[PDB]
RNA sequence: UUAGCUAGUAGGUGGGGUAACGGCUCACCUAGGCGACGAUCCCUAGCUGGUCUGAGAGGAUGACCAGCCACACUGGAACUGAGACACGGUCCAGACUCCUACGGGAGGCAGCAGUGGGGAAUAUUGCACAAUGGGCGCAAGCCUGAUGCAGCCAUGCCGCGUGUAUGAAGAAGGCCUUCGGGUUGUAAAGUACUUUCAGCGGGGAGGAAGGGAGUAAAGUUAAUACCUUUGCUCAUUGACGUUACCCGCAGAAGAAGCACCGGCUAACUCCGUGCCAGCAGCCGCGGUAAUACGGAGGGUGCAAGCGUUAAUCGGAAUUACUGGGCGUAAAGCGCACGCAGGCGGUUUGUUAAGUCAGAUGUGAAAUCCCCGGGCUCAACCUGGGAACUGCAUCUGAUACUGG
């Protein structure tokens, strides 16, 4: 039972922590167009081996910080 | 007309504007007679039609009609008005309600007497 | 809650005997049958569409003696069930304890099967039912009350009735003064001169 | 108060109030006693203050002054860093 | 803590008790755990009129949950009939 | 401020008895401004007596309002005329202040004291 | 007709802190964090189940019932406690009011009644813990403006009555009329006949389960005590209440009004008035024949209501997703370049986010709908179902879109 998340990065300055963007597409409600929706979470890198623009795979878990309820759990691809 | 437009600006629908905005989703309202008048109407029609002034309980002040034949009103009445205009009377928008407060029924009428405030004749 | 005036003027107006009288006189020795009431019924109606909806409709409820909004709900409970609701709405009606009173001759109309209903002389299944719009079922047995039973009102209704034509849905019994509901009437046992589906077409616009 | 009861309740919580401030504010000097040693580097006074301030605050753990978990966090807390000097 | 208990439904003069389970303190019409009865005092009698699920009331029991007088009565009653 | 007063049974049965003598009062009401008004059979003072003064009064007893009015017609003149308009029951209110709004006009009462909605009419219009 | 916002700010280390994770807090360090996928600022607002409307998609909405939140005169604070930063607790400050022998005290109805005030407008300072449920108690019981009930108001929904039948040259009166007659109208009077409801007497369910004395049996125990459980008998517990309902008595007796009748729109004539007085939802009526004003007779539609006003949705395909338009009717920016954005030719492989399938959990109850059941029927109450068209997890499918 691993529940999980796929993104990329889009800053990795924090110490220890990155902020990763998870984009979908998305039925419109009214107007049934498909649109981009992005969804920017704070998660934990210790380490700080996750660079930017890589793609992660991340996993949701205790409070870390304040903004902080996400950890890393392994990088996906890297370096385009 | 594109979806993608629409997406950007939903369809928006006009919020209606009221005729009787004095009354403020009230059915009536209360208010005190400012002047009491005459005035003359609009192409094609002619009369002297009985209209008064009334300063509202809510602060608005606005003519009213005094519908009926005789009406015995002055500044100072104390009146209830509600919503209905006088479509040869431009500005008035309110109807006077004949037979409530110091607004007296009309005199002798038999045929639409609720509309006039008067009571059933003894008969 | 009831209509209680002059009744020819209804038939007057609707064109048509609505047996609102015993029937022991031709009607037309009682009223000018064929003129509607008042100073001007020689003049002609050119009835506009809707007014030949309407006076359908005033034609059933001044039959059956009912007032606008008890039939109007009859109306919505004919659209609600299954089946064809011109012909629902006439079971509704047809199912009246009043009118089955009238139809099993226990009253010589159904104004006088209603007073019957009203003043507790009436009794389905052996018990009191006073309330004329109470829906009768089939197998259901409706009986005058045995104080009931020497009103010389329910002899001359019997007799009366057996001269009309007699209902097939209905077992009566004219000496127990008590009858059978067997079945809802179908379609095919009420007037042909009656239009229900102005009535459904003035309410659904 | 207004209720027979609401005042004696407020009373009561007075009482109880001037209790527990007493038990709690000597709780806290025992433990401020090890807080102290530790800054002045030496084990045996932070030791010997750790043992005196033990048996009081799993006391008033148990006596409802305080929760049995900020009993633990002071032994635990405080044993970290004695250790971690001598 | 937990009680089965009668919230009063019905109208005015025709009162008609479903059974409940739930915290003791919520109102009594209000907030309940689970239904797991009903009670019509008024029923003809002729044909039904009580009906409990007794293996959920156990249940709820054997968790600690305590039983109205008048639960506590139908219940015996129920055992009672069958 | 007095009347005999007779307790009944039911209150259902005393309500239309209640609403007909206020209709006809109320009838009466009409019937006196009818003819004071056409009593003068003019359509205006036949001379300058015209400028009058009005005056609002609210008096907290009901016994006096009746009673001391007729002492405050007492005082009246046909040089200048005085009427009271809206005698009260009892304190003062929004509708009382907006009846001295209206018609400039001094507010007084025998024993009245500001209600909080009243204060914020008297001290924003002069009055 | 708001474009930039942010120093506990974003993160890191360590100490402290909480019931517990956490910039919750502090020190130090890094310089981040948010934002055109709308931050910041401004206006407004409790959210939901659902409610009203609509064929639907939508539109409007959040009383009554139920779930969550927030508040308790205003601003702040913590104390007690499992729980509170406490609706009838405490403390401070503010606004305000009451008591006082003048020195000092006291209080907070957005609990239930009730009062003043505001308003077009919204009820009694009632009865009872008998029932359900809550607090305390071993219990008996005590408390319970929760609740059950009663009062007030046509506010709405549903039911019923205000009589039934017979009654003609078809009266009198009224109204129209070419004075022949037509109409009101079987309507009335008369004749029998019924008695619901209201009135008055008589009787009388159910909401009552329990609890109390005894008794007997089991489990207990040294014990037949006590305790507890379960059977038995005896005497008892209803605020509503003059209950529902049933029987009897008297007599048609006590019970019909409101709007409309020019077209839209069911219903027409006379008299009065004369661009006046007046009507009027829209068109539009009124200067001598006005079915439109006002009265009358007649008629139409509703009926213990009927009209008028207010208000949401509908019809309105009139904000058009379903479901519209821009040459001349409202609408192509005067023209071009172009960032962001939207869209993107064709083949293979890959991926499996979109999309599709299945499984599982959840989607409170009530409401809506379907078939039944109970109050004389109906409103109403109620059993079971179906529906909640949604969300989430897992496992697959790979044509189309995306990588």
């Amino acid at each position: 039972k691993i529940r999980t998340l796929q993104g990329r990065v889009v800053s990795d300055k924090m110490e220890k922590s990155i902020v990763v963007a998870i984009e979908r597409f998305v039925k419109h409600p009214i107007y049934g167009k498909f649109i981009k929706r992005t969804t920017k979470l704070h998660v934990h890198d210790e380490n700080n081996e996750c660079g930017i623009g890589d793609v992660v795979e991340i996993r949701e878990c205790r409070p870390l910080s304040k903004t902080k309820s996400w950890t890393l759990v392994r990088v996906v691809e890297k370096a385009v | 007309a594109t979806v993608n437009q629409l997406v950007r600006k939903p369809r928006a629908r006009k919020v209606a504007k009221s005729n009787v905005p004095a009354l403020e989703a009230c059915p009536q309202k209360r208010g005190v007679c400012t002047r009491v008048y005459t005035t003359t109407p609009k192409k094609p029609n002619s009369a002297l039609r009985k209209v008064c002034r009334v300063r509202l309980t809510n602060g608005f002040e606005v003519t009213s009609y005094i519908g009926g034949e005789g009406h015995n009103l002055q500044e100072h009445s104390v009146i209830l008005i509600r919503g209905g205009r006088v479509k040869d009377l431009p500005g008035v928008r309110y109807h006077t309600v004949r037979g409530a407060l110091d607004c007296s029924g009309v005199k002798d009428r038999k045929q639409a007497r609720s509309k006039y405030g008067v009571k059933r004749p003894k008969a | 809650a009831r209509y209680l005036g002059p009744k020819l003027k209804l038939s007057r107006r609707e064109g048509t005997d609505l047996f609102l009288k015993s029937g022991v006189r031709a009607i037309d020795t009682k009223c000018k049958i064929e003129q509607a009431p008042g100073q001007h019924g020689a003049r002609k109606p050119r009835l506009s569409d809707y007014g030949v909806q309407l006076r359908e409709k005033q034609k059933v409820r001044r039959i059956y003696g009912v007032l606008e909004r008890q039939f109007r709900n009859y109306y919505k409970e004919a659209a609600r069930l299954k089946g064809n609701t011109g012909e629902n709405l006439l079971a509704l009606l047809e199912g009246r304890l009043d009118n089955v009173v009238y139809r099993m001759g226990f009253g010589a109309t159904r104004a006088e099967a209603r007073q019957l209903v009203s003043h507790k002389a009436i009794m389905v299944n052996g018990r009191v039912v006073n309330i004329a719009s109470y829906q009768v079922s089939p197998n259901d047995v409706v009986s005058i009350r045995e104080k009931a039973k020497k009103q010389s009102r329910v002899k001359a209704a019997l007799e009366l009735a057996e001269q009309r034509e007699k209902p097939t849905w209905l077992e009566v019994d004219a000496g127990k003064m008590e009858g059978t509901f067997k079945r809802k009437p179908e379609r095919s046992d009420l007037s042909a001169d009656i239009n229900e589906h102005l009535i459904v077409e003035l309410y659904s616009k | 108060a207004n209720i027979k009861s609401a005042k004696k309740r407020a009373i009561q919580s007075e009482k109880a109030r001037k209790h527990n401030a007493s038990r709690r504010s000597m709780m806290r000097t025992f433990i401020k006693k090890v807080y102290a040693a530790i800054e002045a580097g030496d084990k045996a006074a932070a030791q010997k203050a750790f043992n005196e301030m033990q048996p009081i605050v799993d006391r008033q753990a148990a006596k409802g002054l305080i929760h049995k978990n900020k009993a633990a966090r002071h032994k635990a807390n405080l044993t970290a860093q004695i250790n971690k000097l001598a | 803590m937990v009680t089965i208990r009668l919230a009063r439904h019905g109208a005015k003069k025709r009162p008609f008790y479903q059974v409940v389970v739930a915290d003791s303190r919520n109102a009594r019409n209000g907030r309940f755990i689970e239904r797991v009865g009903f009670f019509n005092p008024i029923a003809s009698e002729k044909e039904e009129g009580t009906r409990l699920d007794l293996d959920r009331i156990a249940h709820w029991v054997g968790q600690g949950a305590t039983i109205s007088d008048r639960v506590a009565a139908l219940i015996k009653e129920v055992n009672k009939a069958a | 401020a007095g009347d005999e007063v007779t307790v009944v049974r039911d209150e259902k049965k005393a309500r239309e008895v209640a609403l007909y003598r206020q209709g006809k009062f109320r009838e009466v009401k009409l019937a006196r401004q009818q003819k004071s008004k056409l009593e003068n059979m003019f359509a205006n003072m036949t001379e300058g007596e015209v400028h009058e003064v009005n005056i609002v009064l609210k008096a907290d007893v009901q016994g006096s309002v009746e009673a001391i009015s007729d002492s405050l017609l007492k005082l009246s003149t046909d040089e200048v005329k005085v009427k009271i308009i809206g005698s009260g029951v009892g304190g003062i209110t929004e509708t009382d202040a907006t009846l001295a709004a209206a018609s400039n006009a001094i507010l007084v009462g025998f024993n009245v004291r500001a209600d909080a909605s009243a204060r914020k009419v008297i001290e924003a219009e002069s009055l």
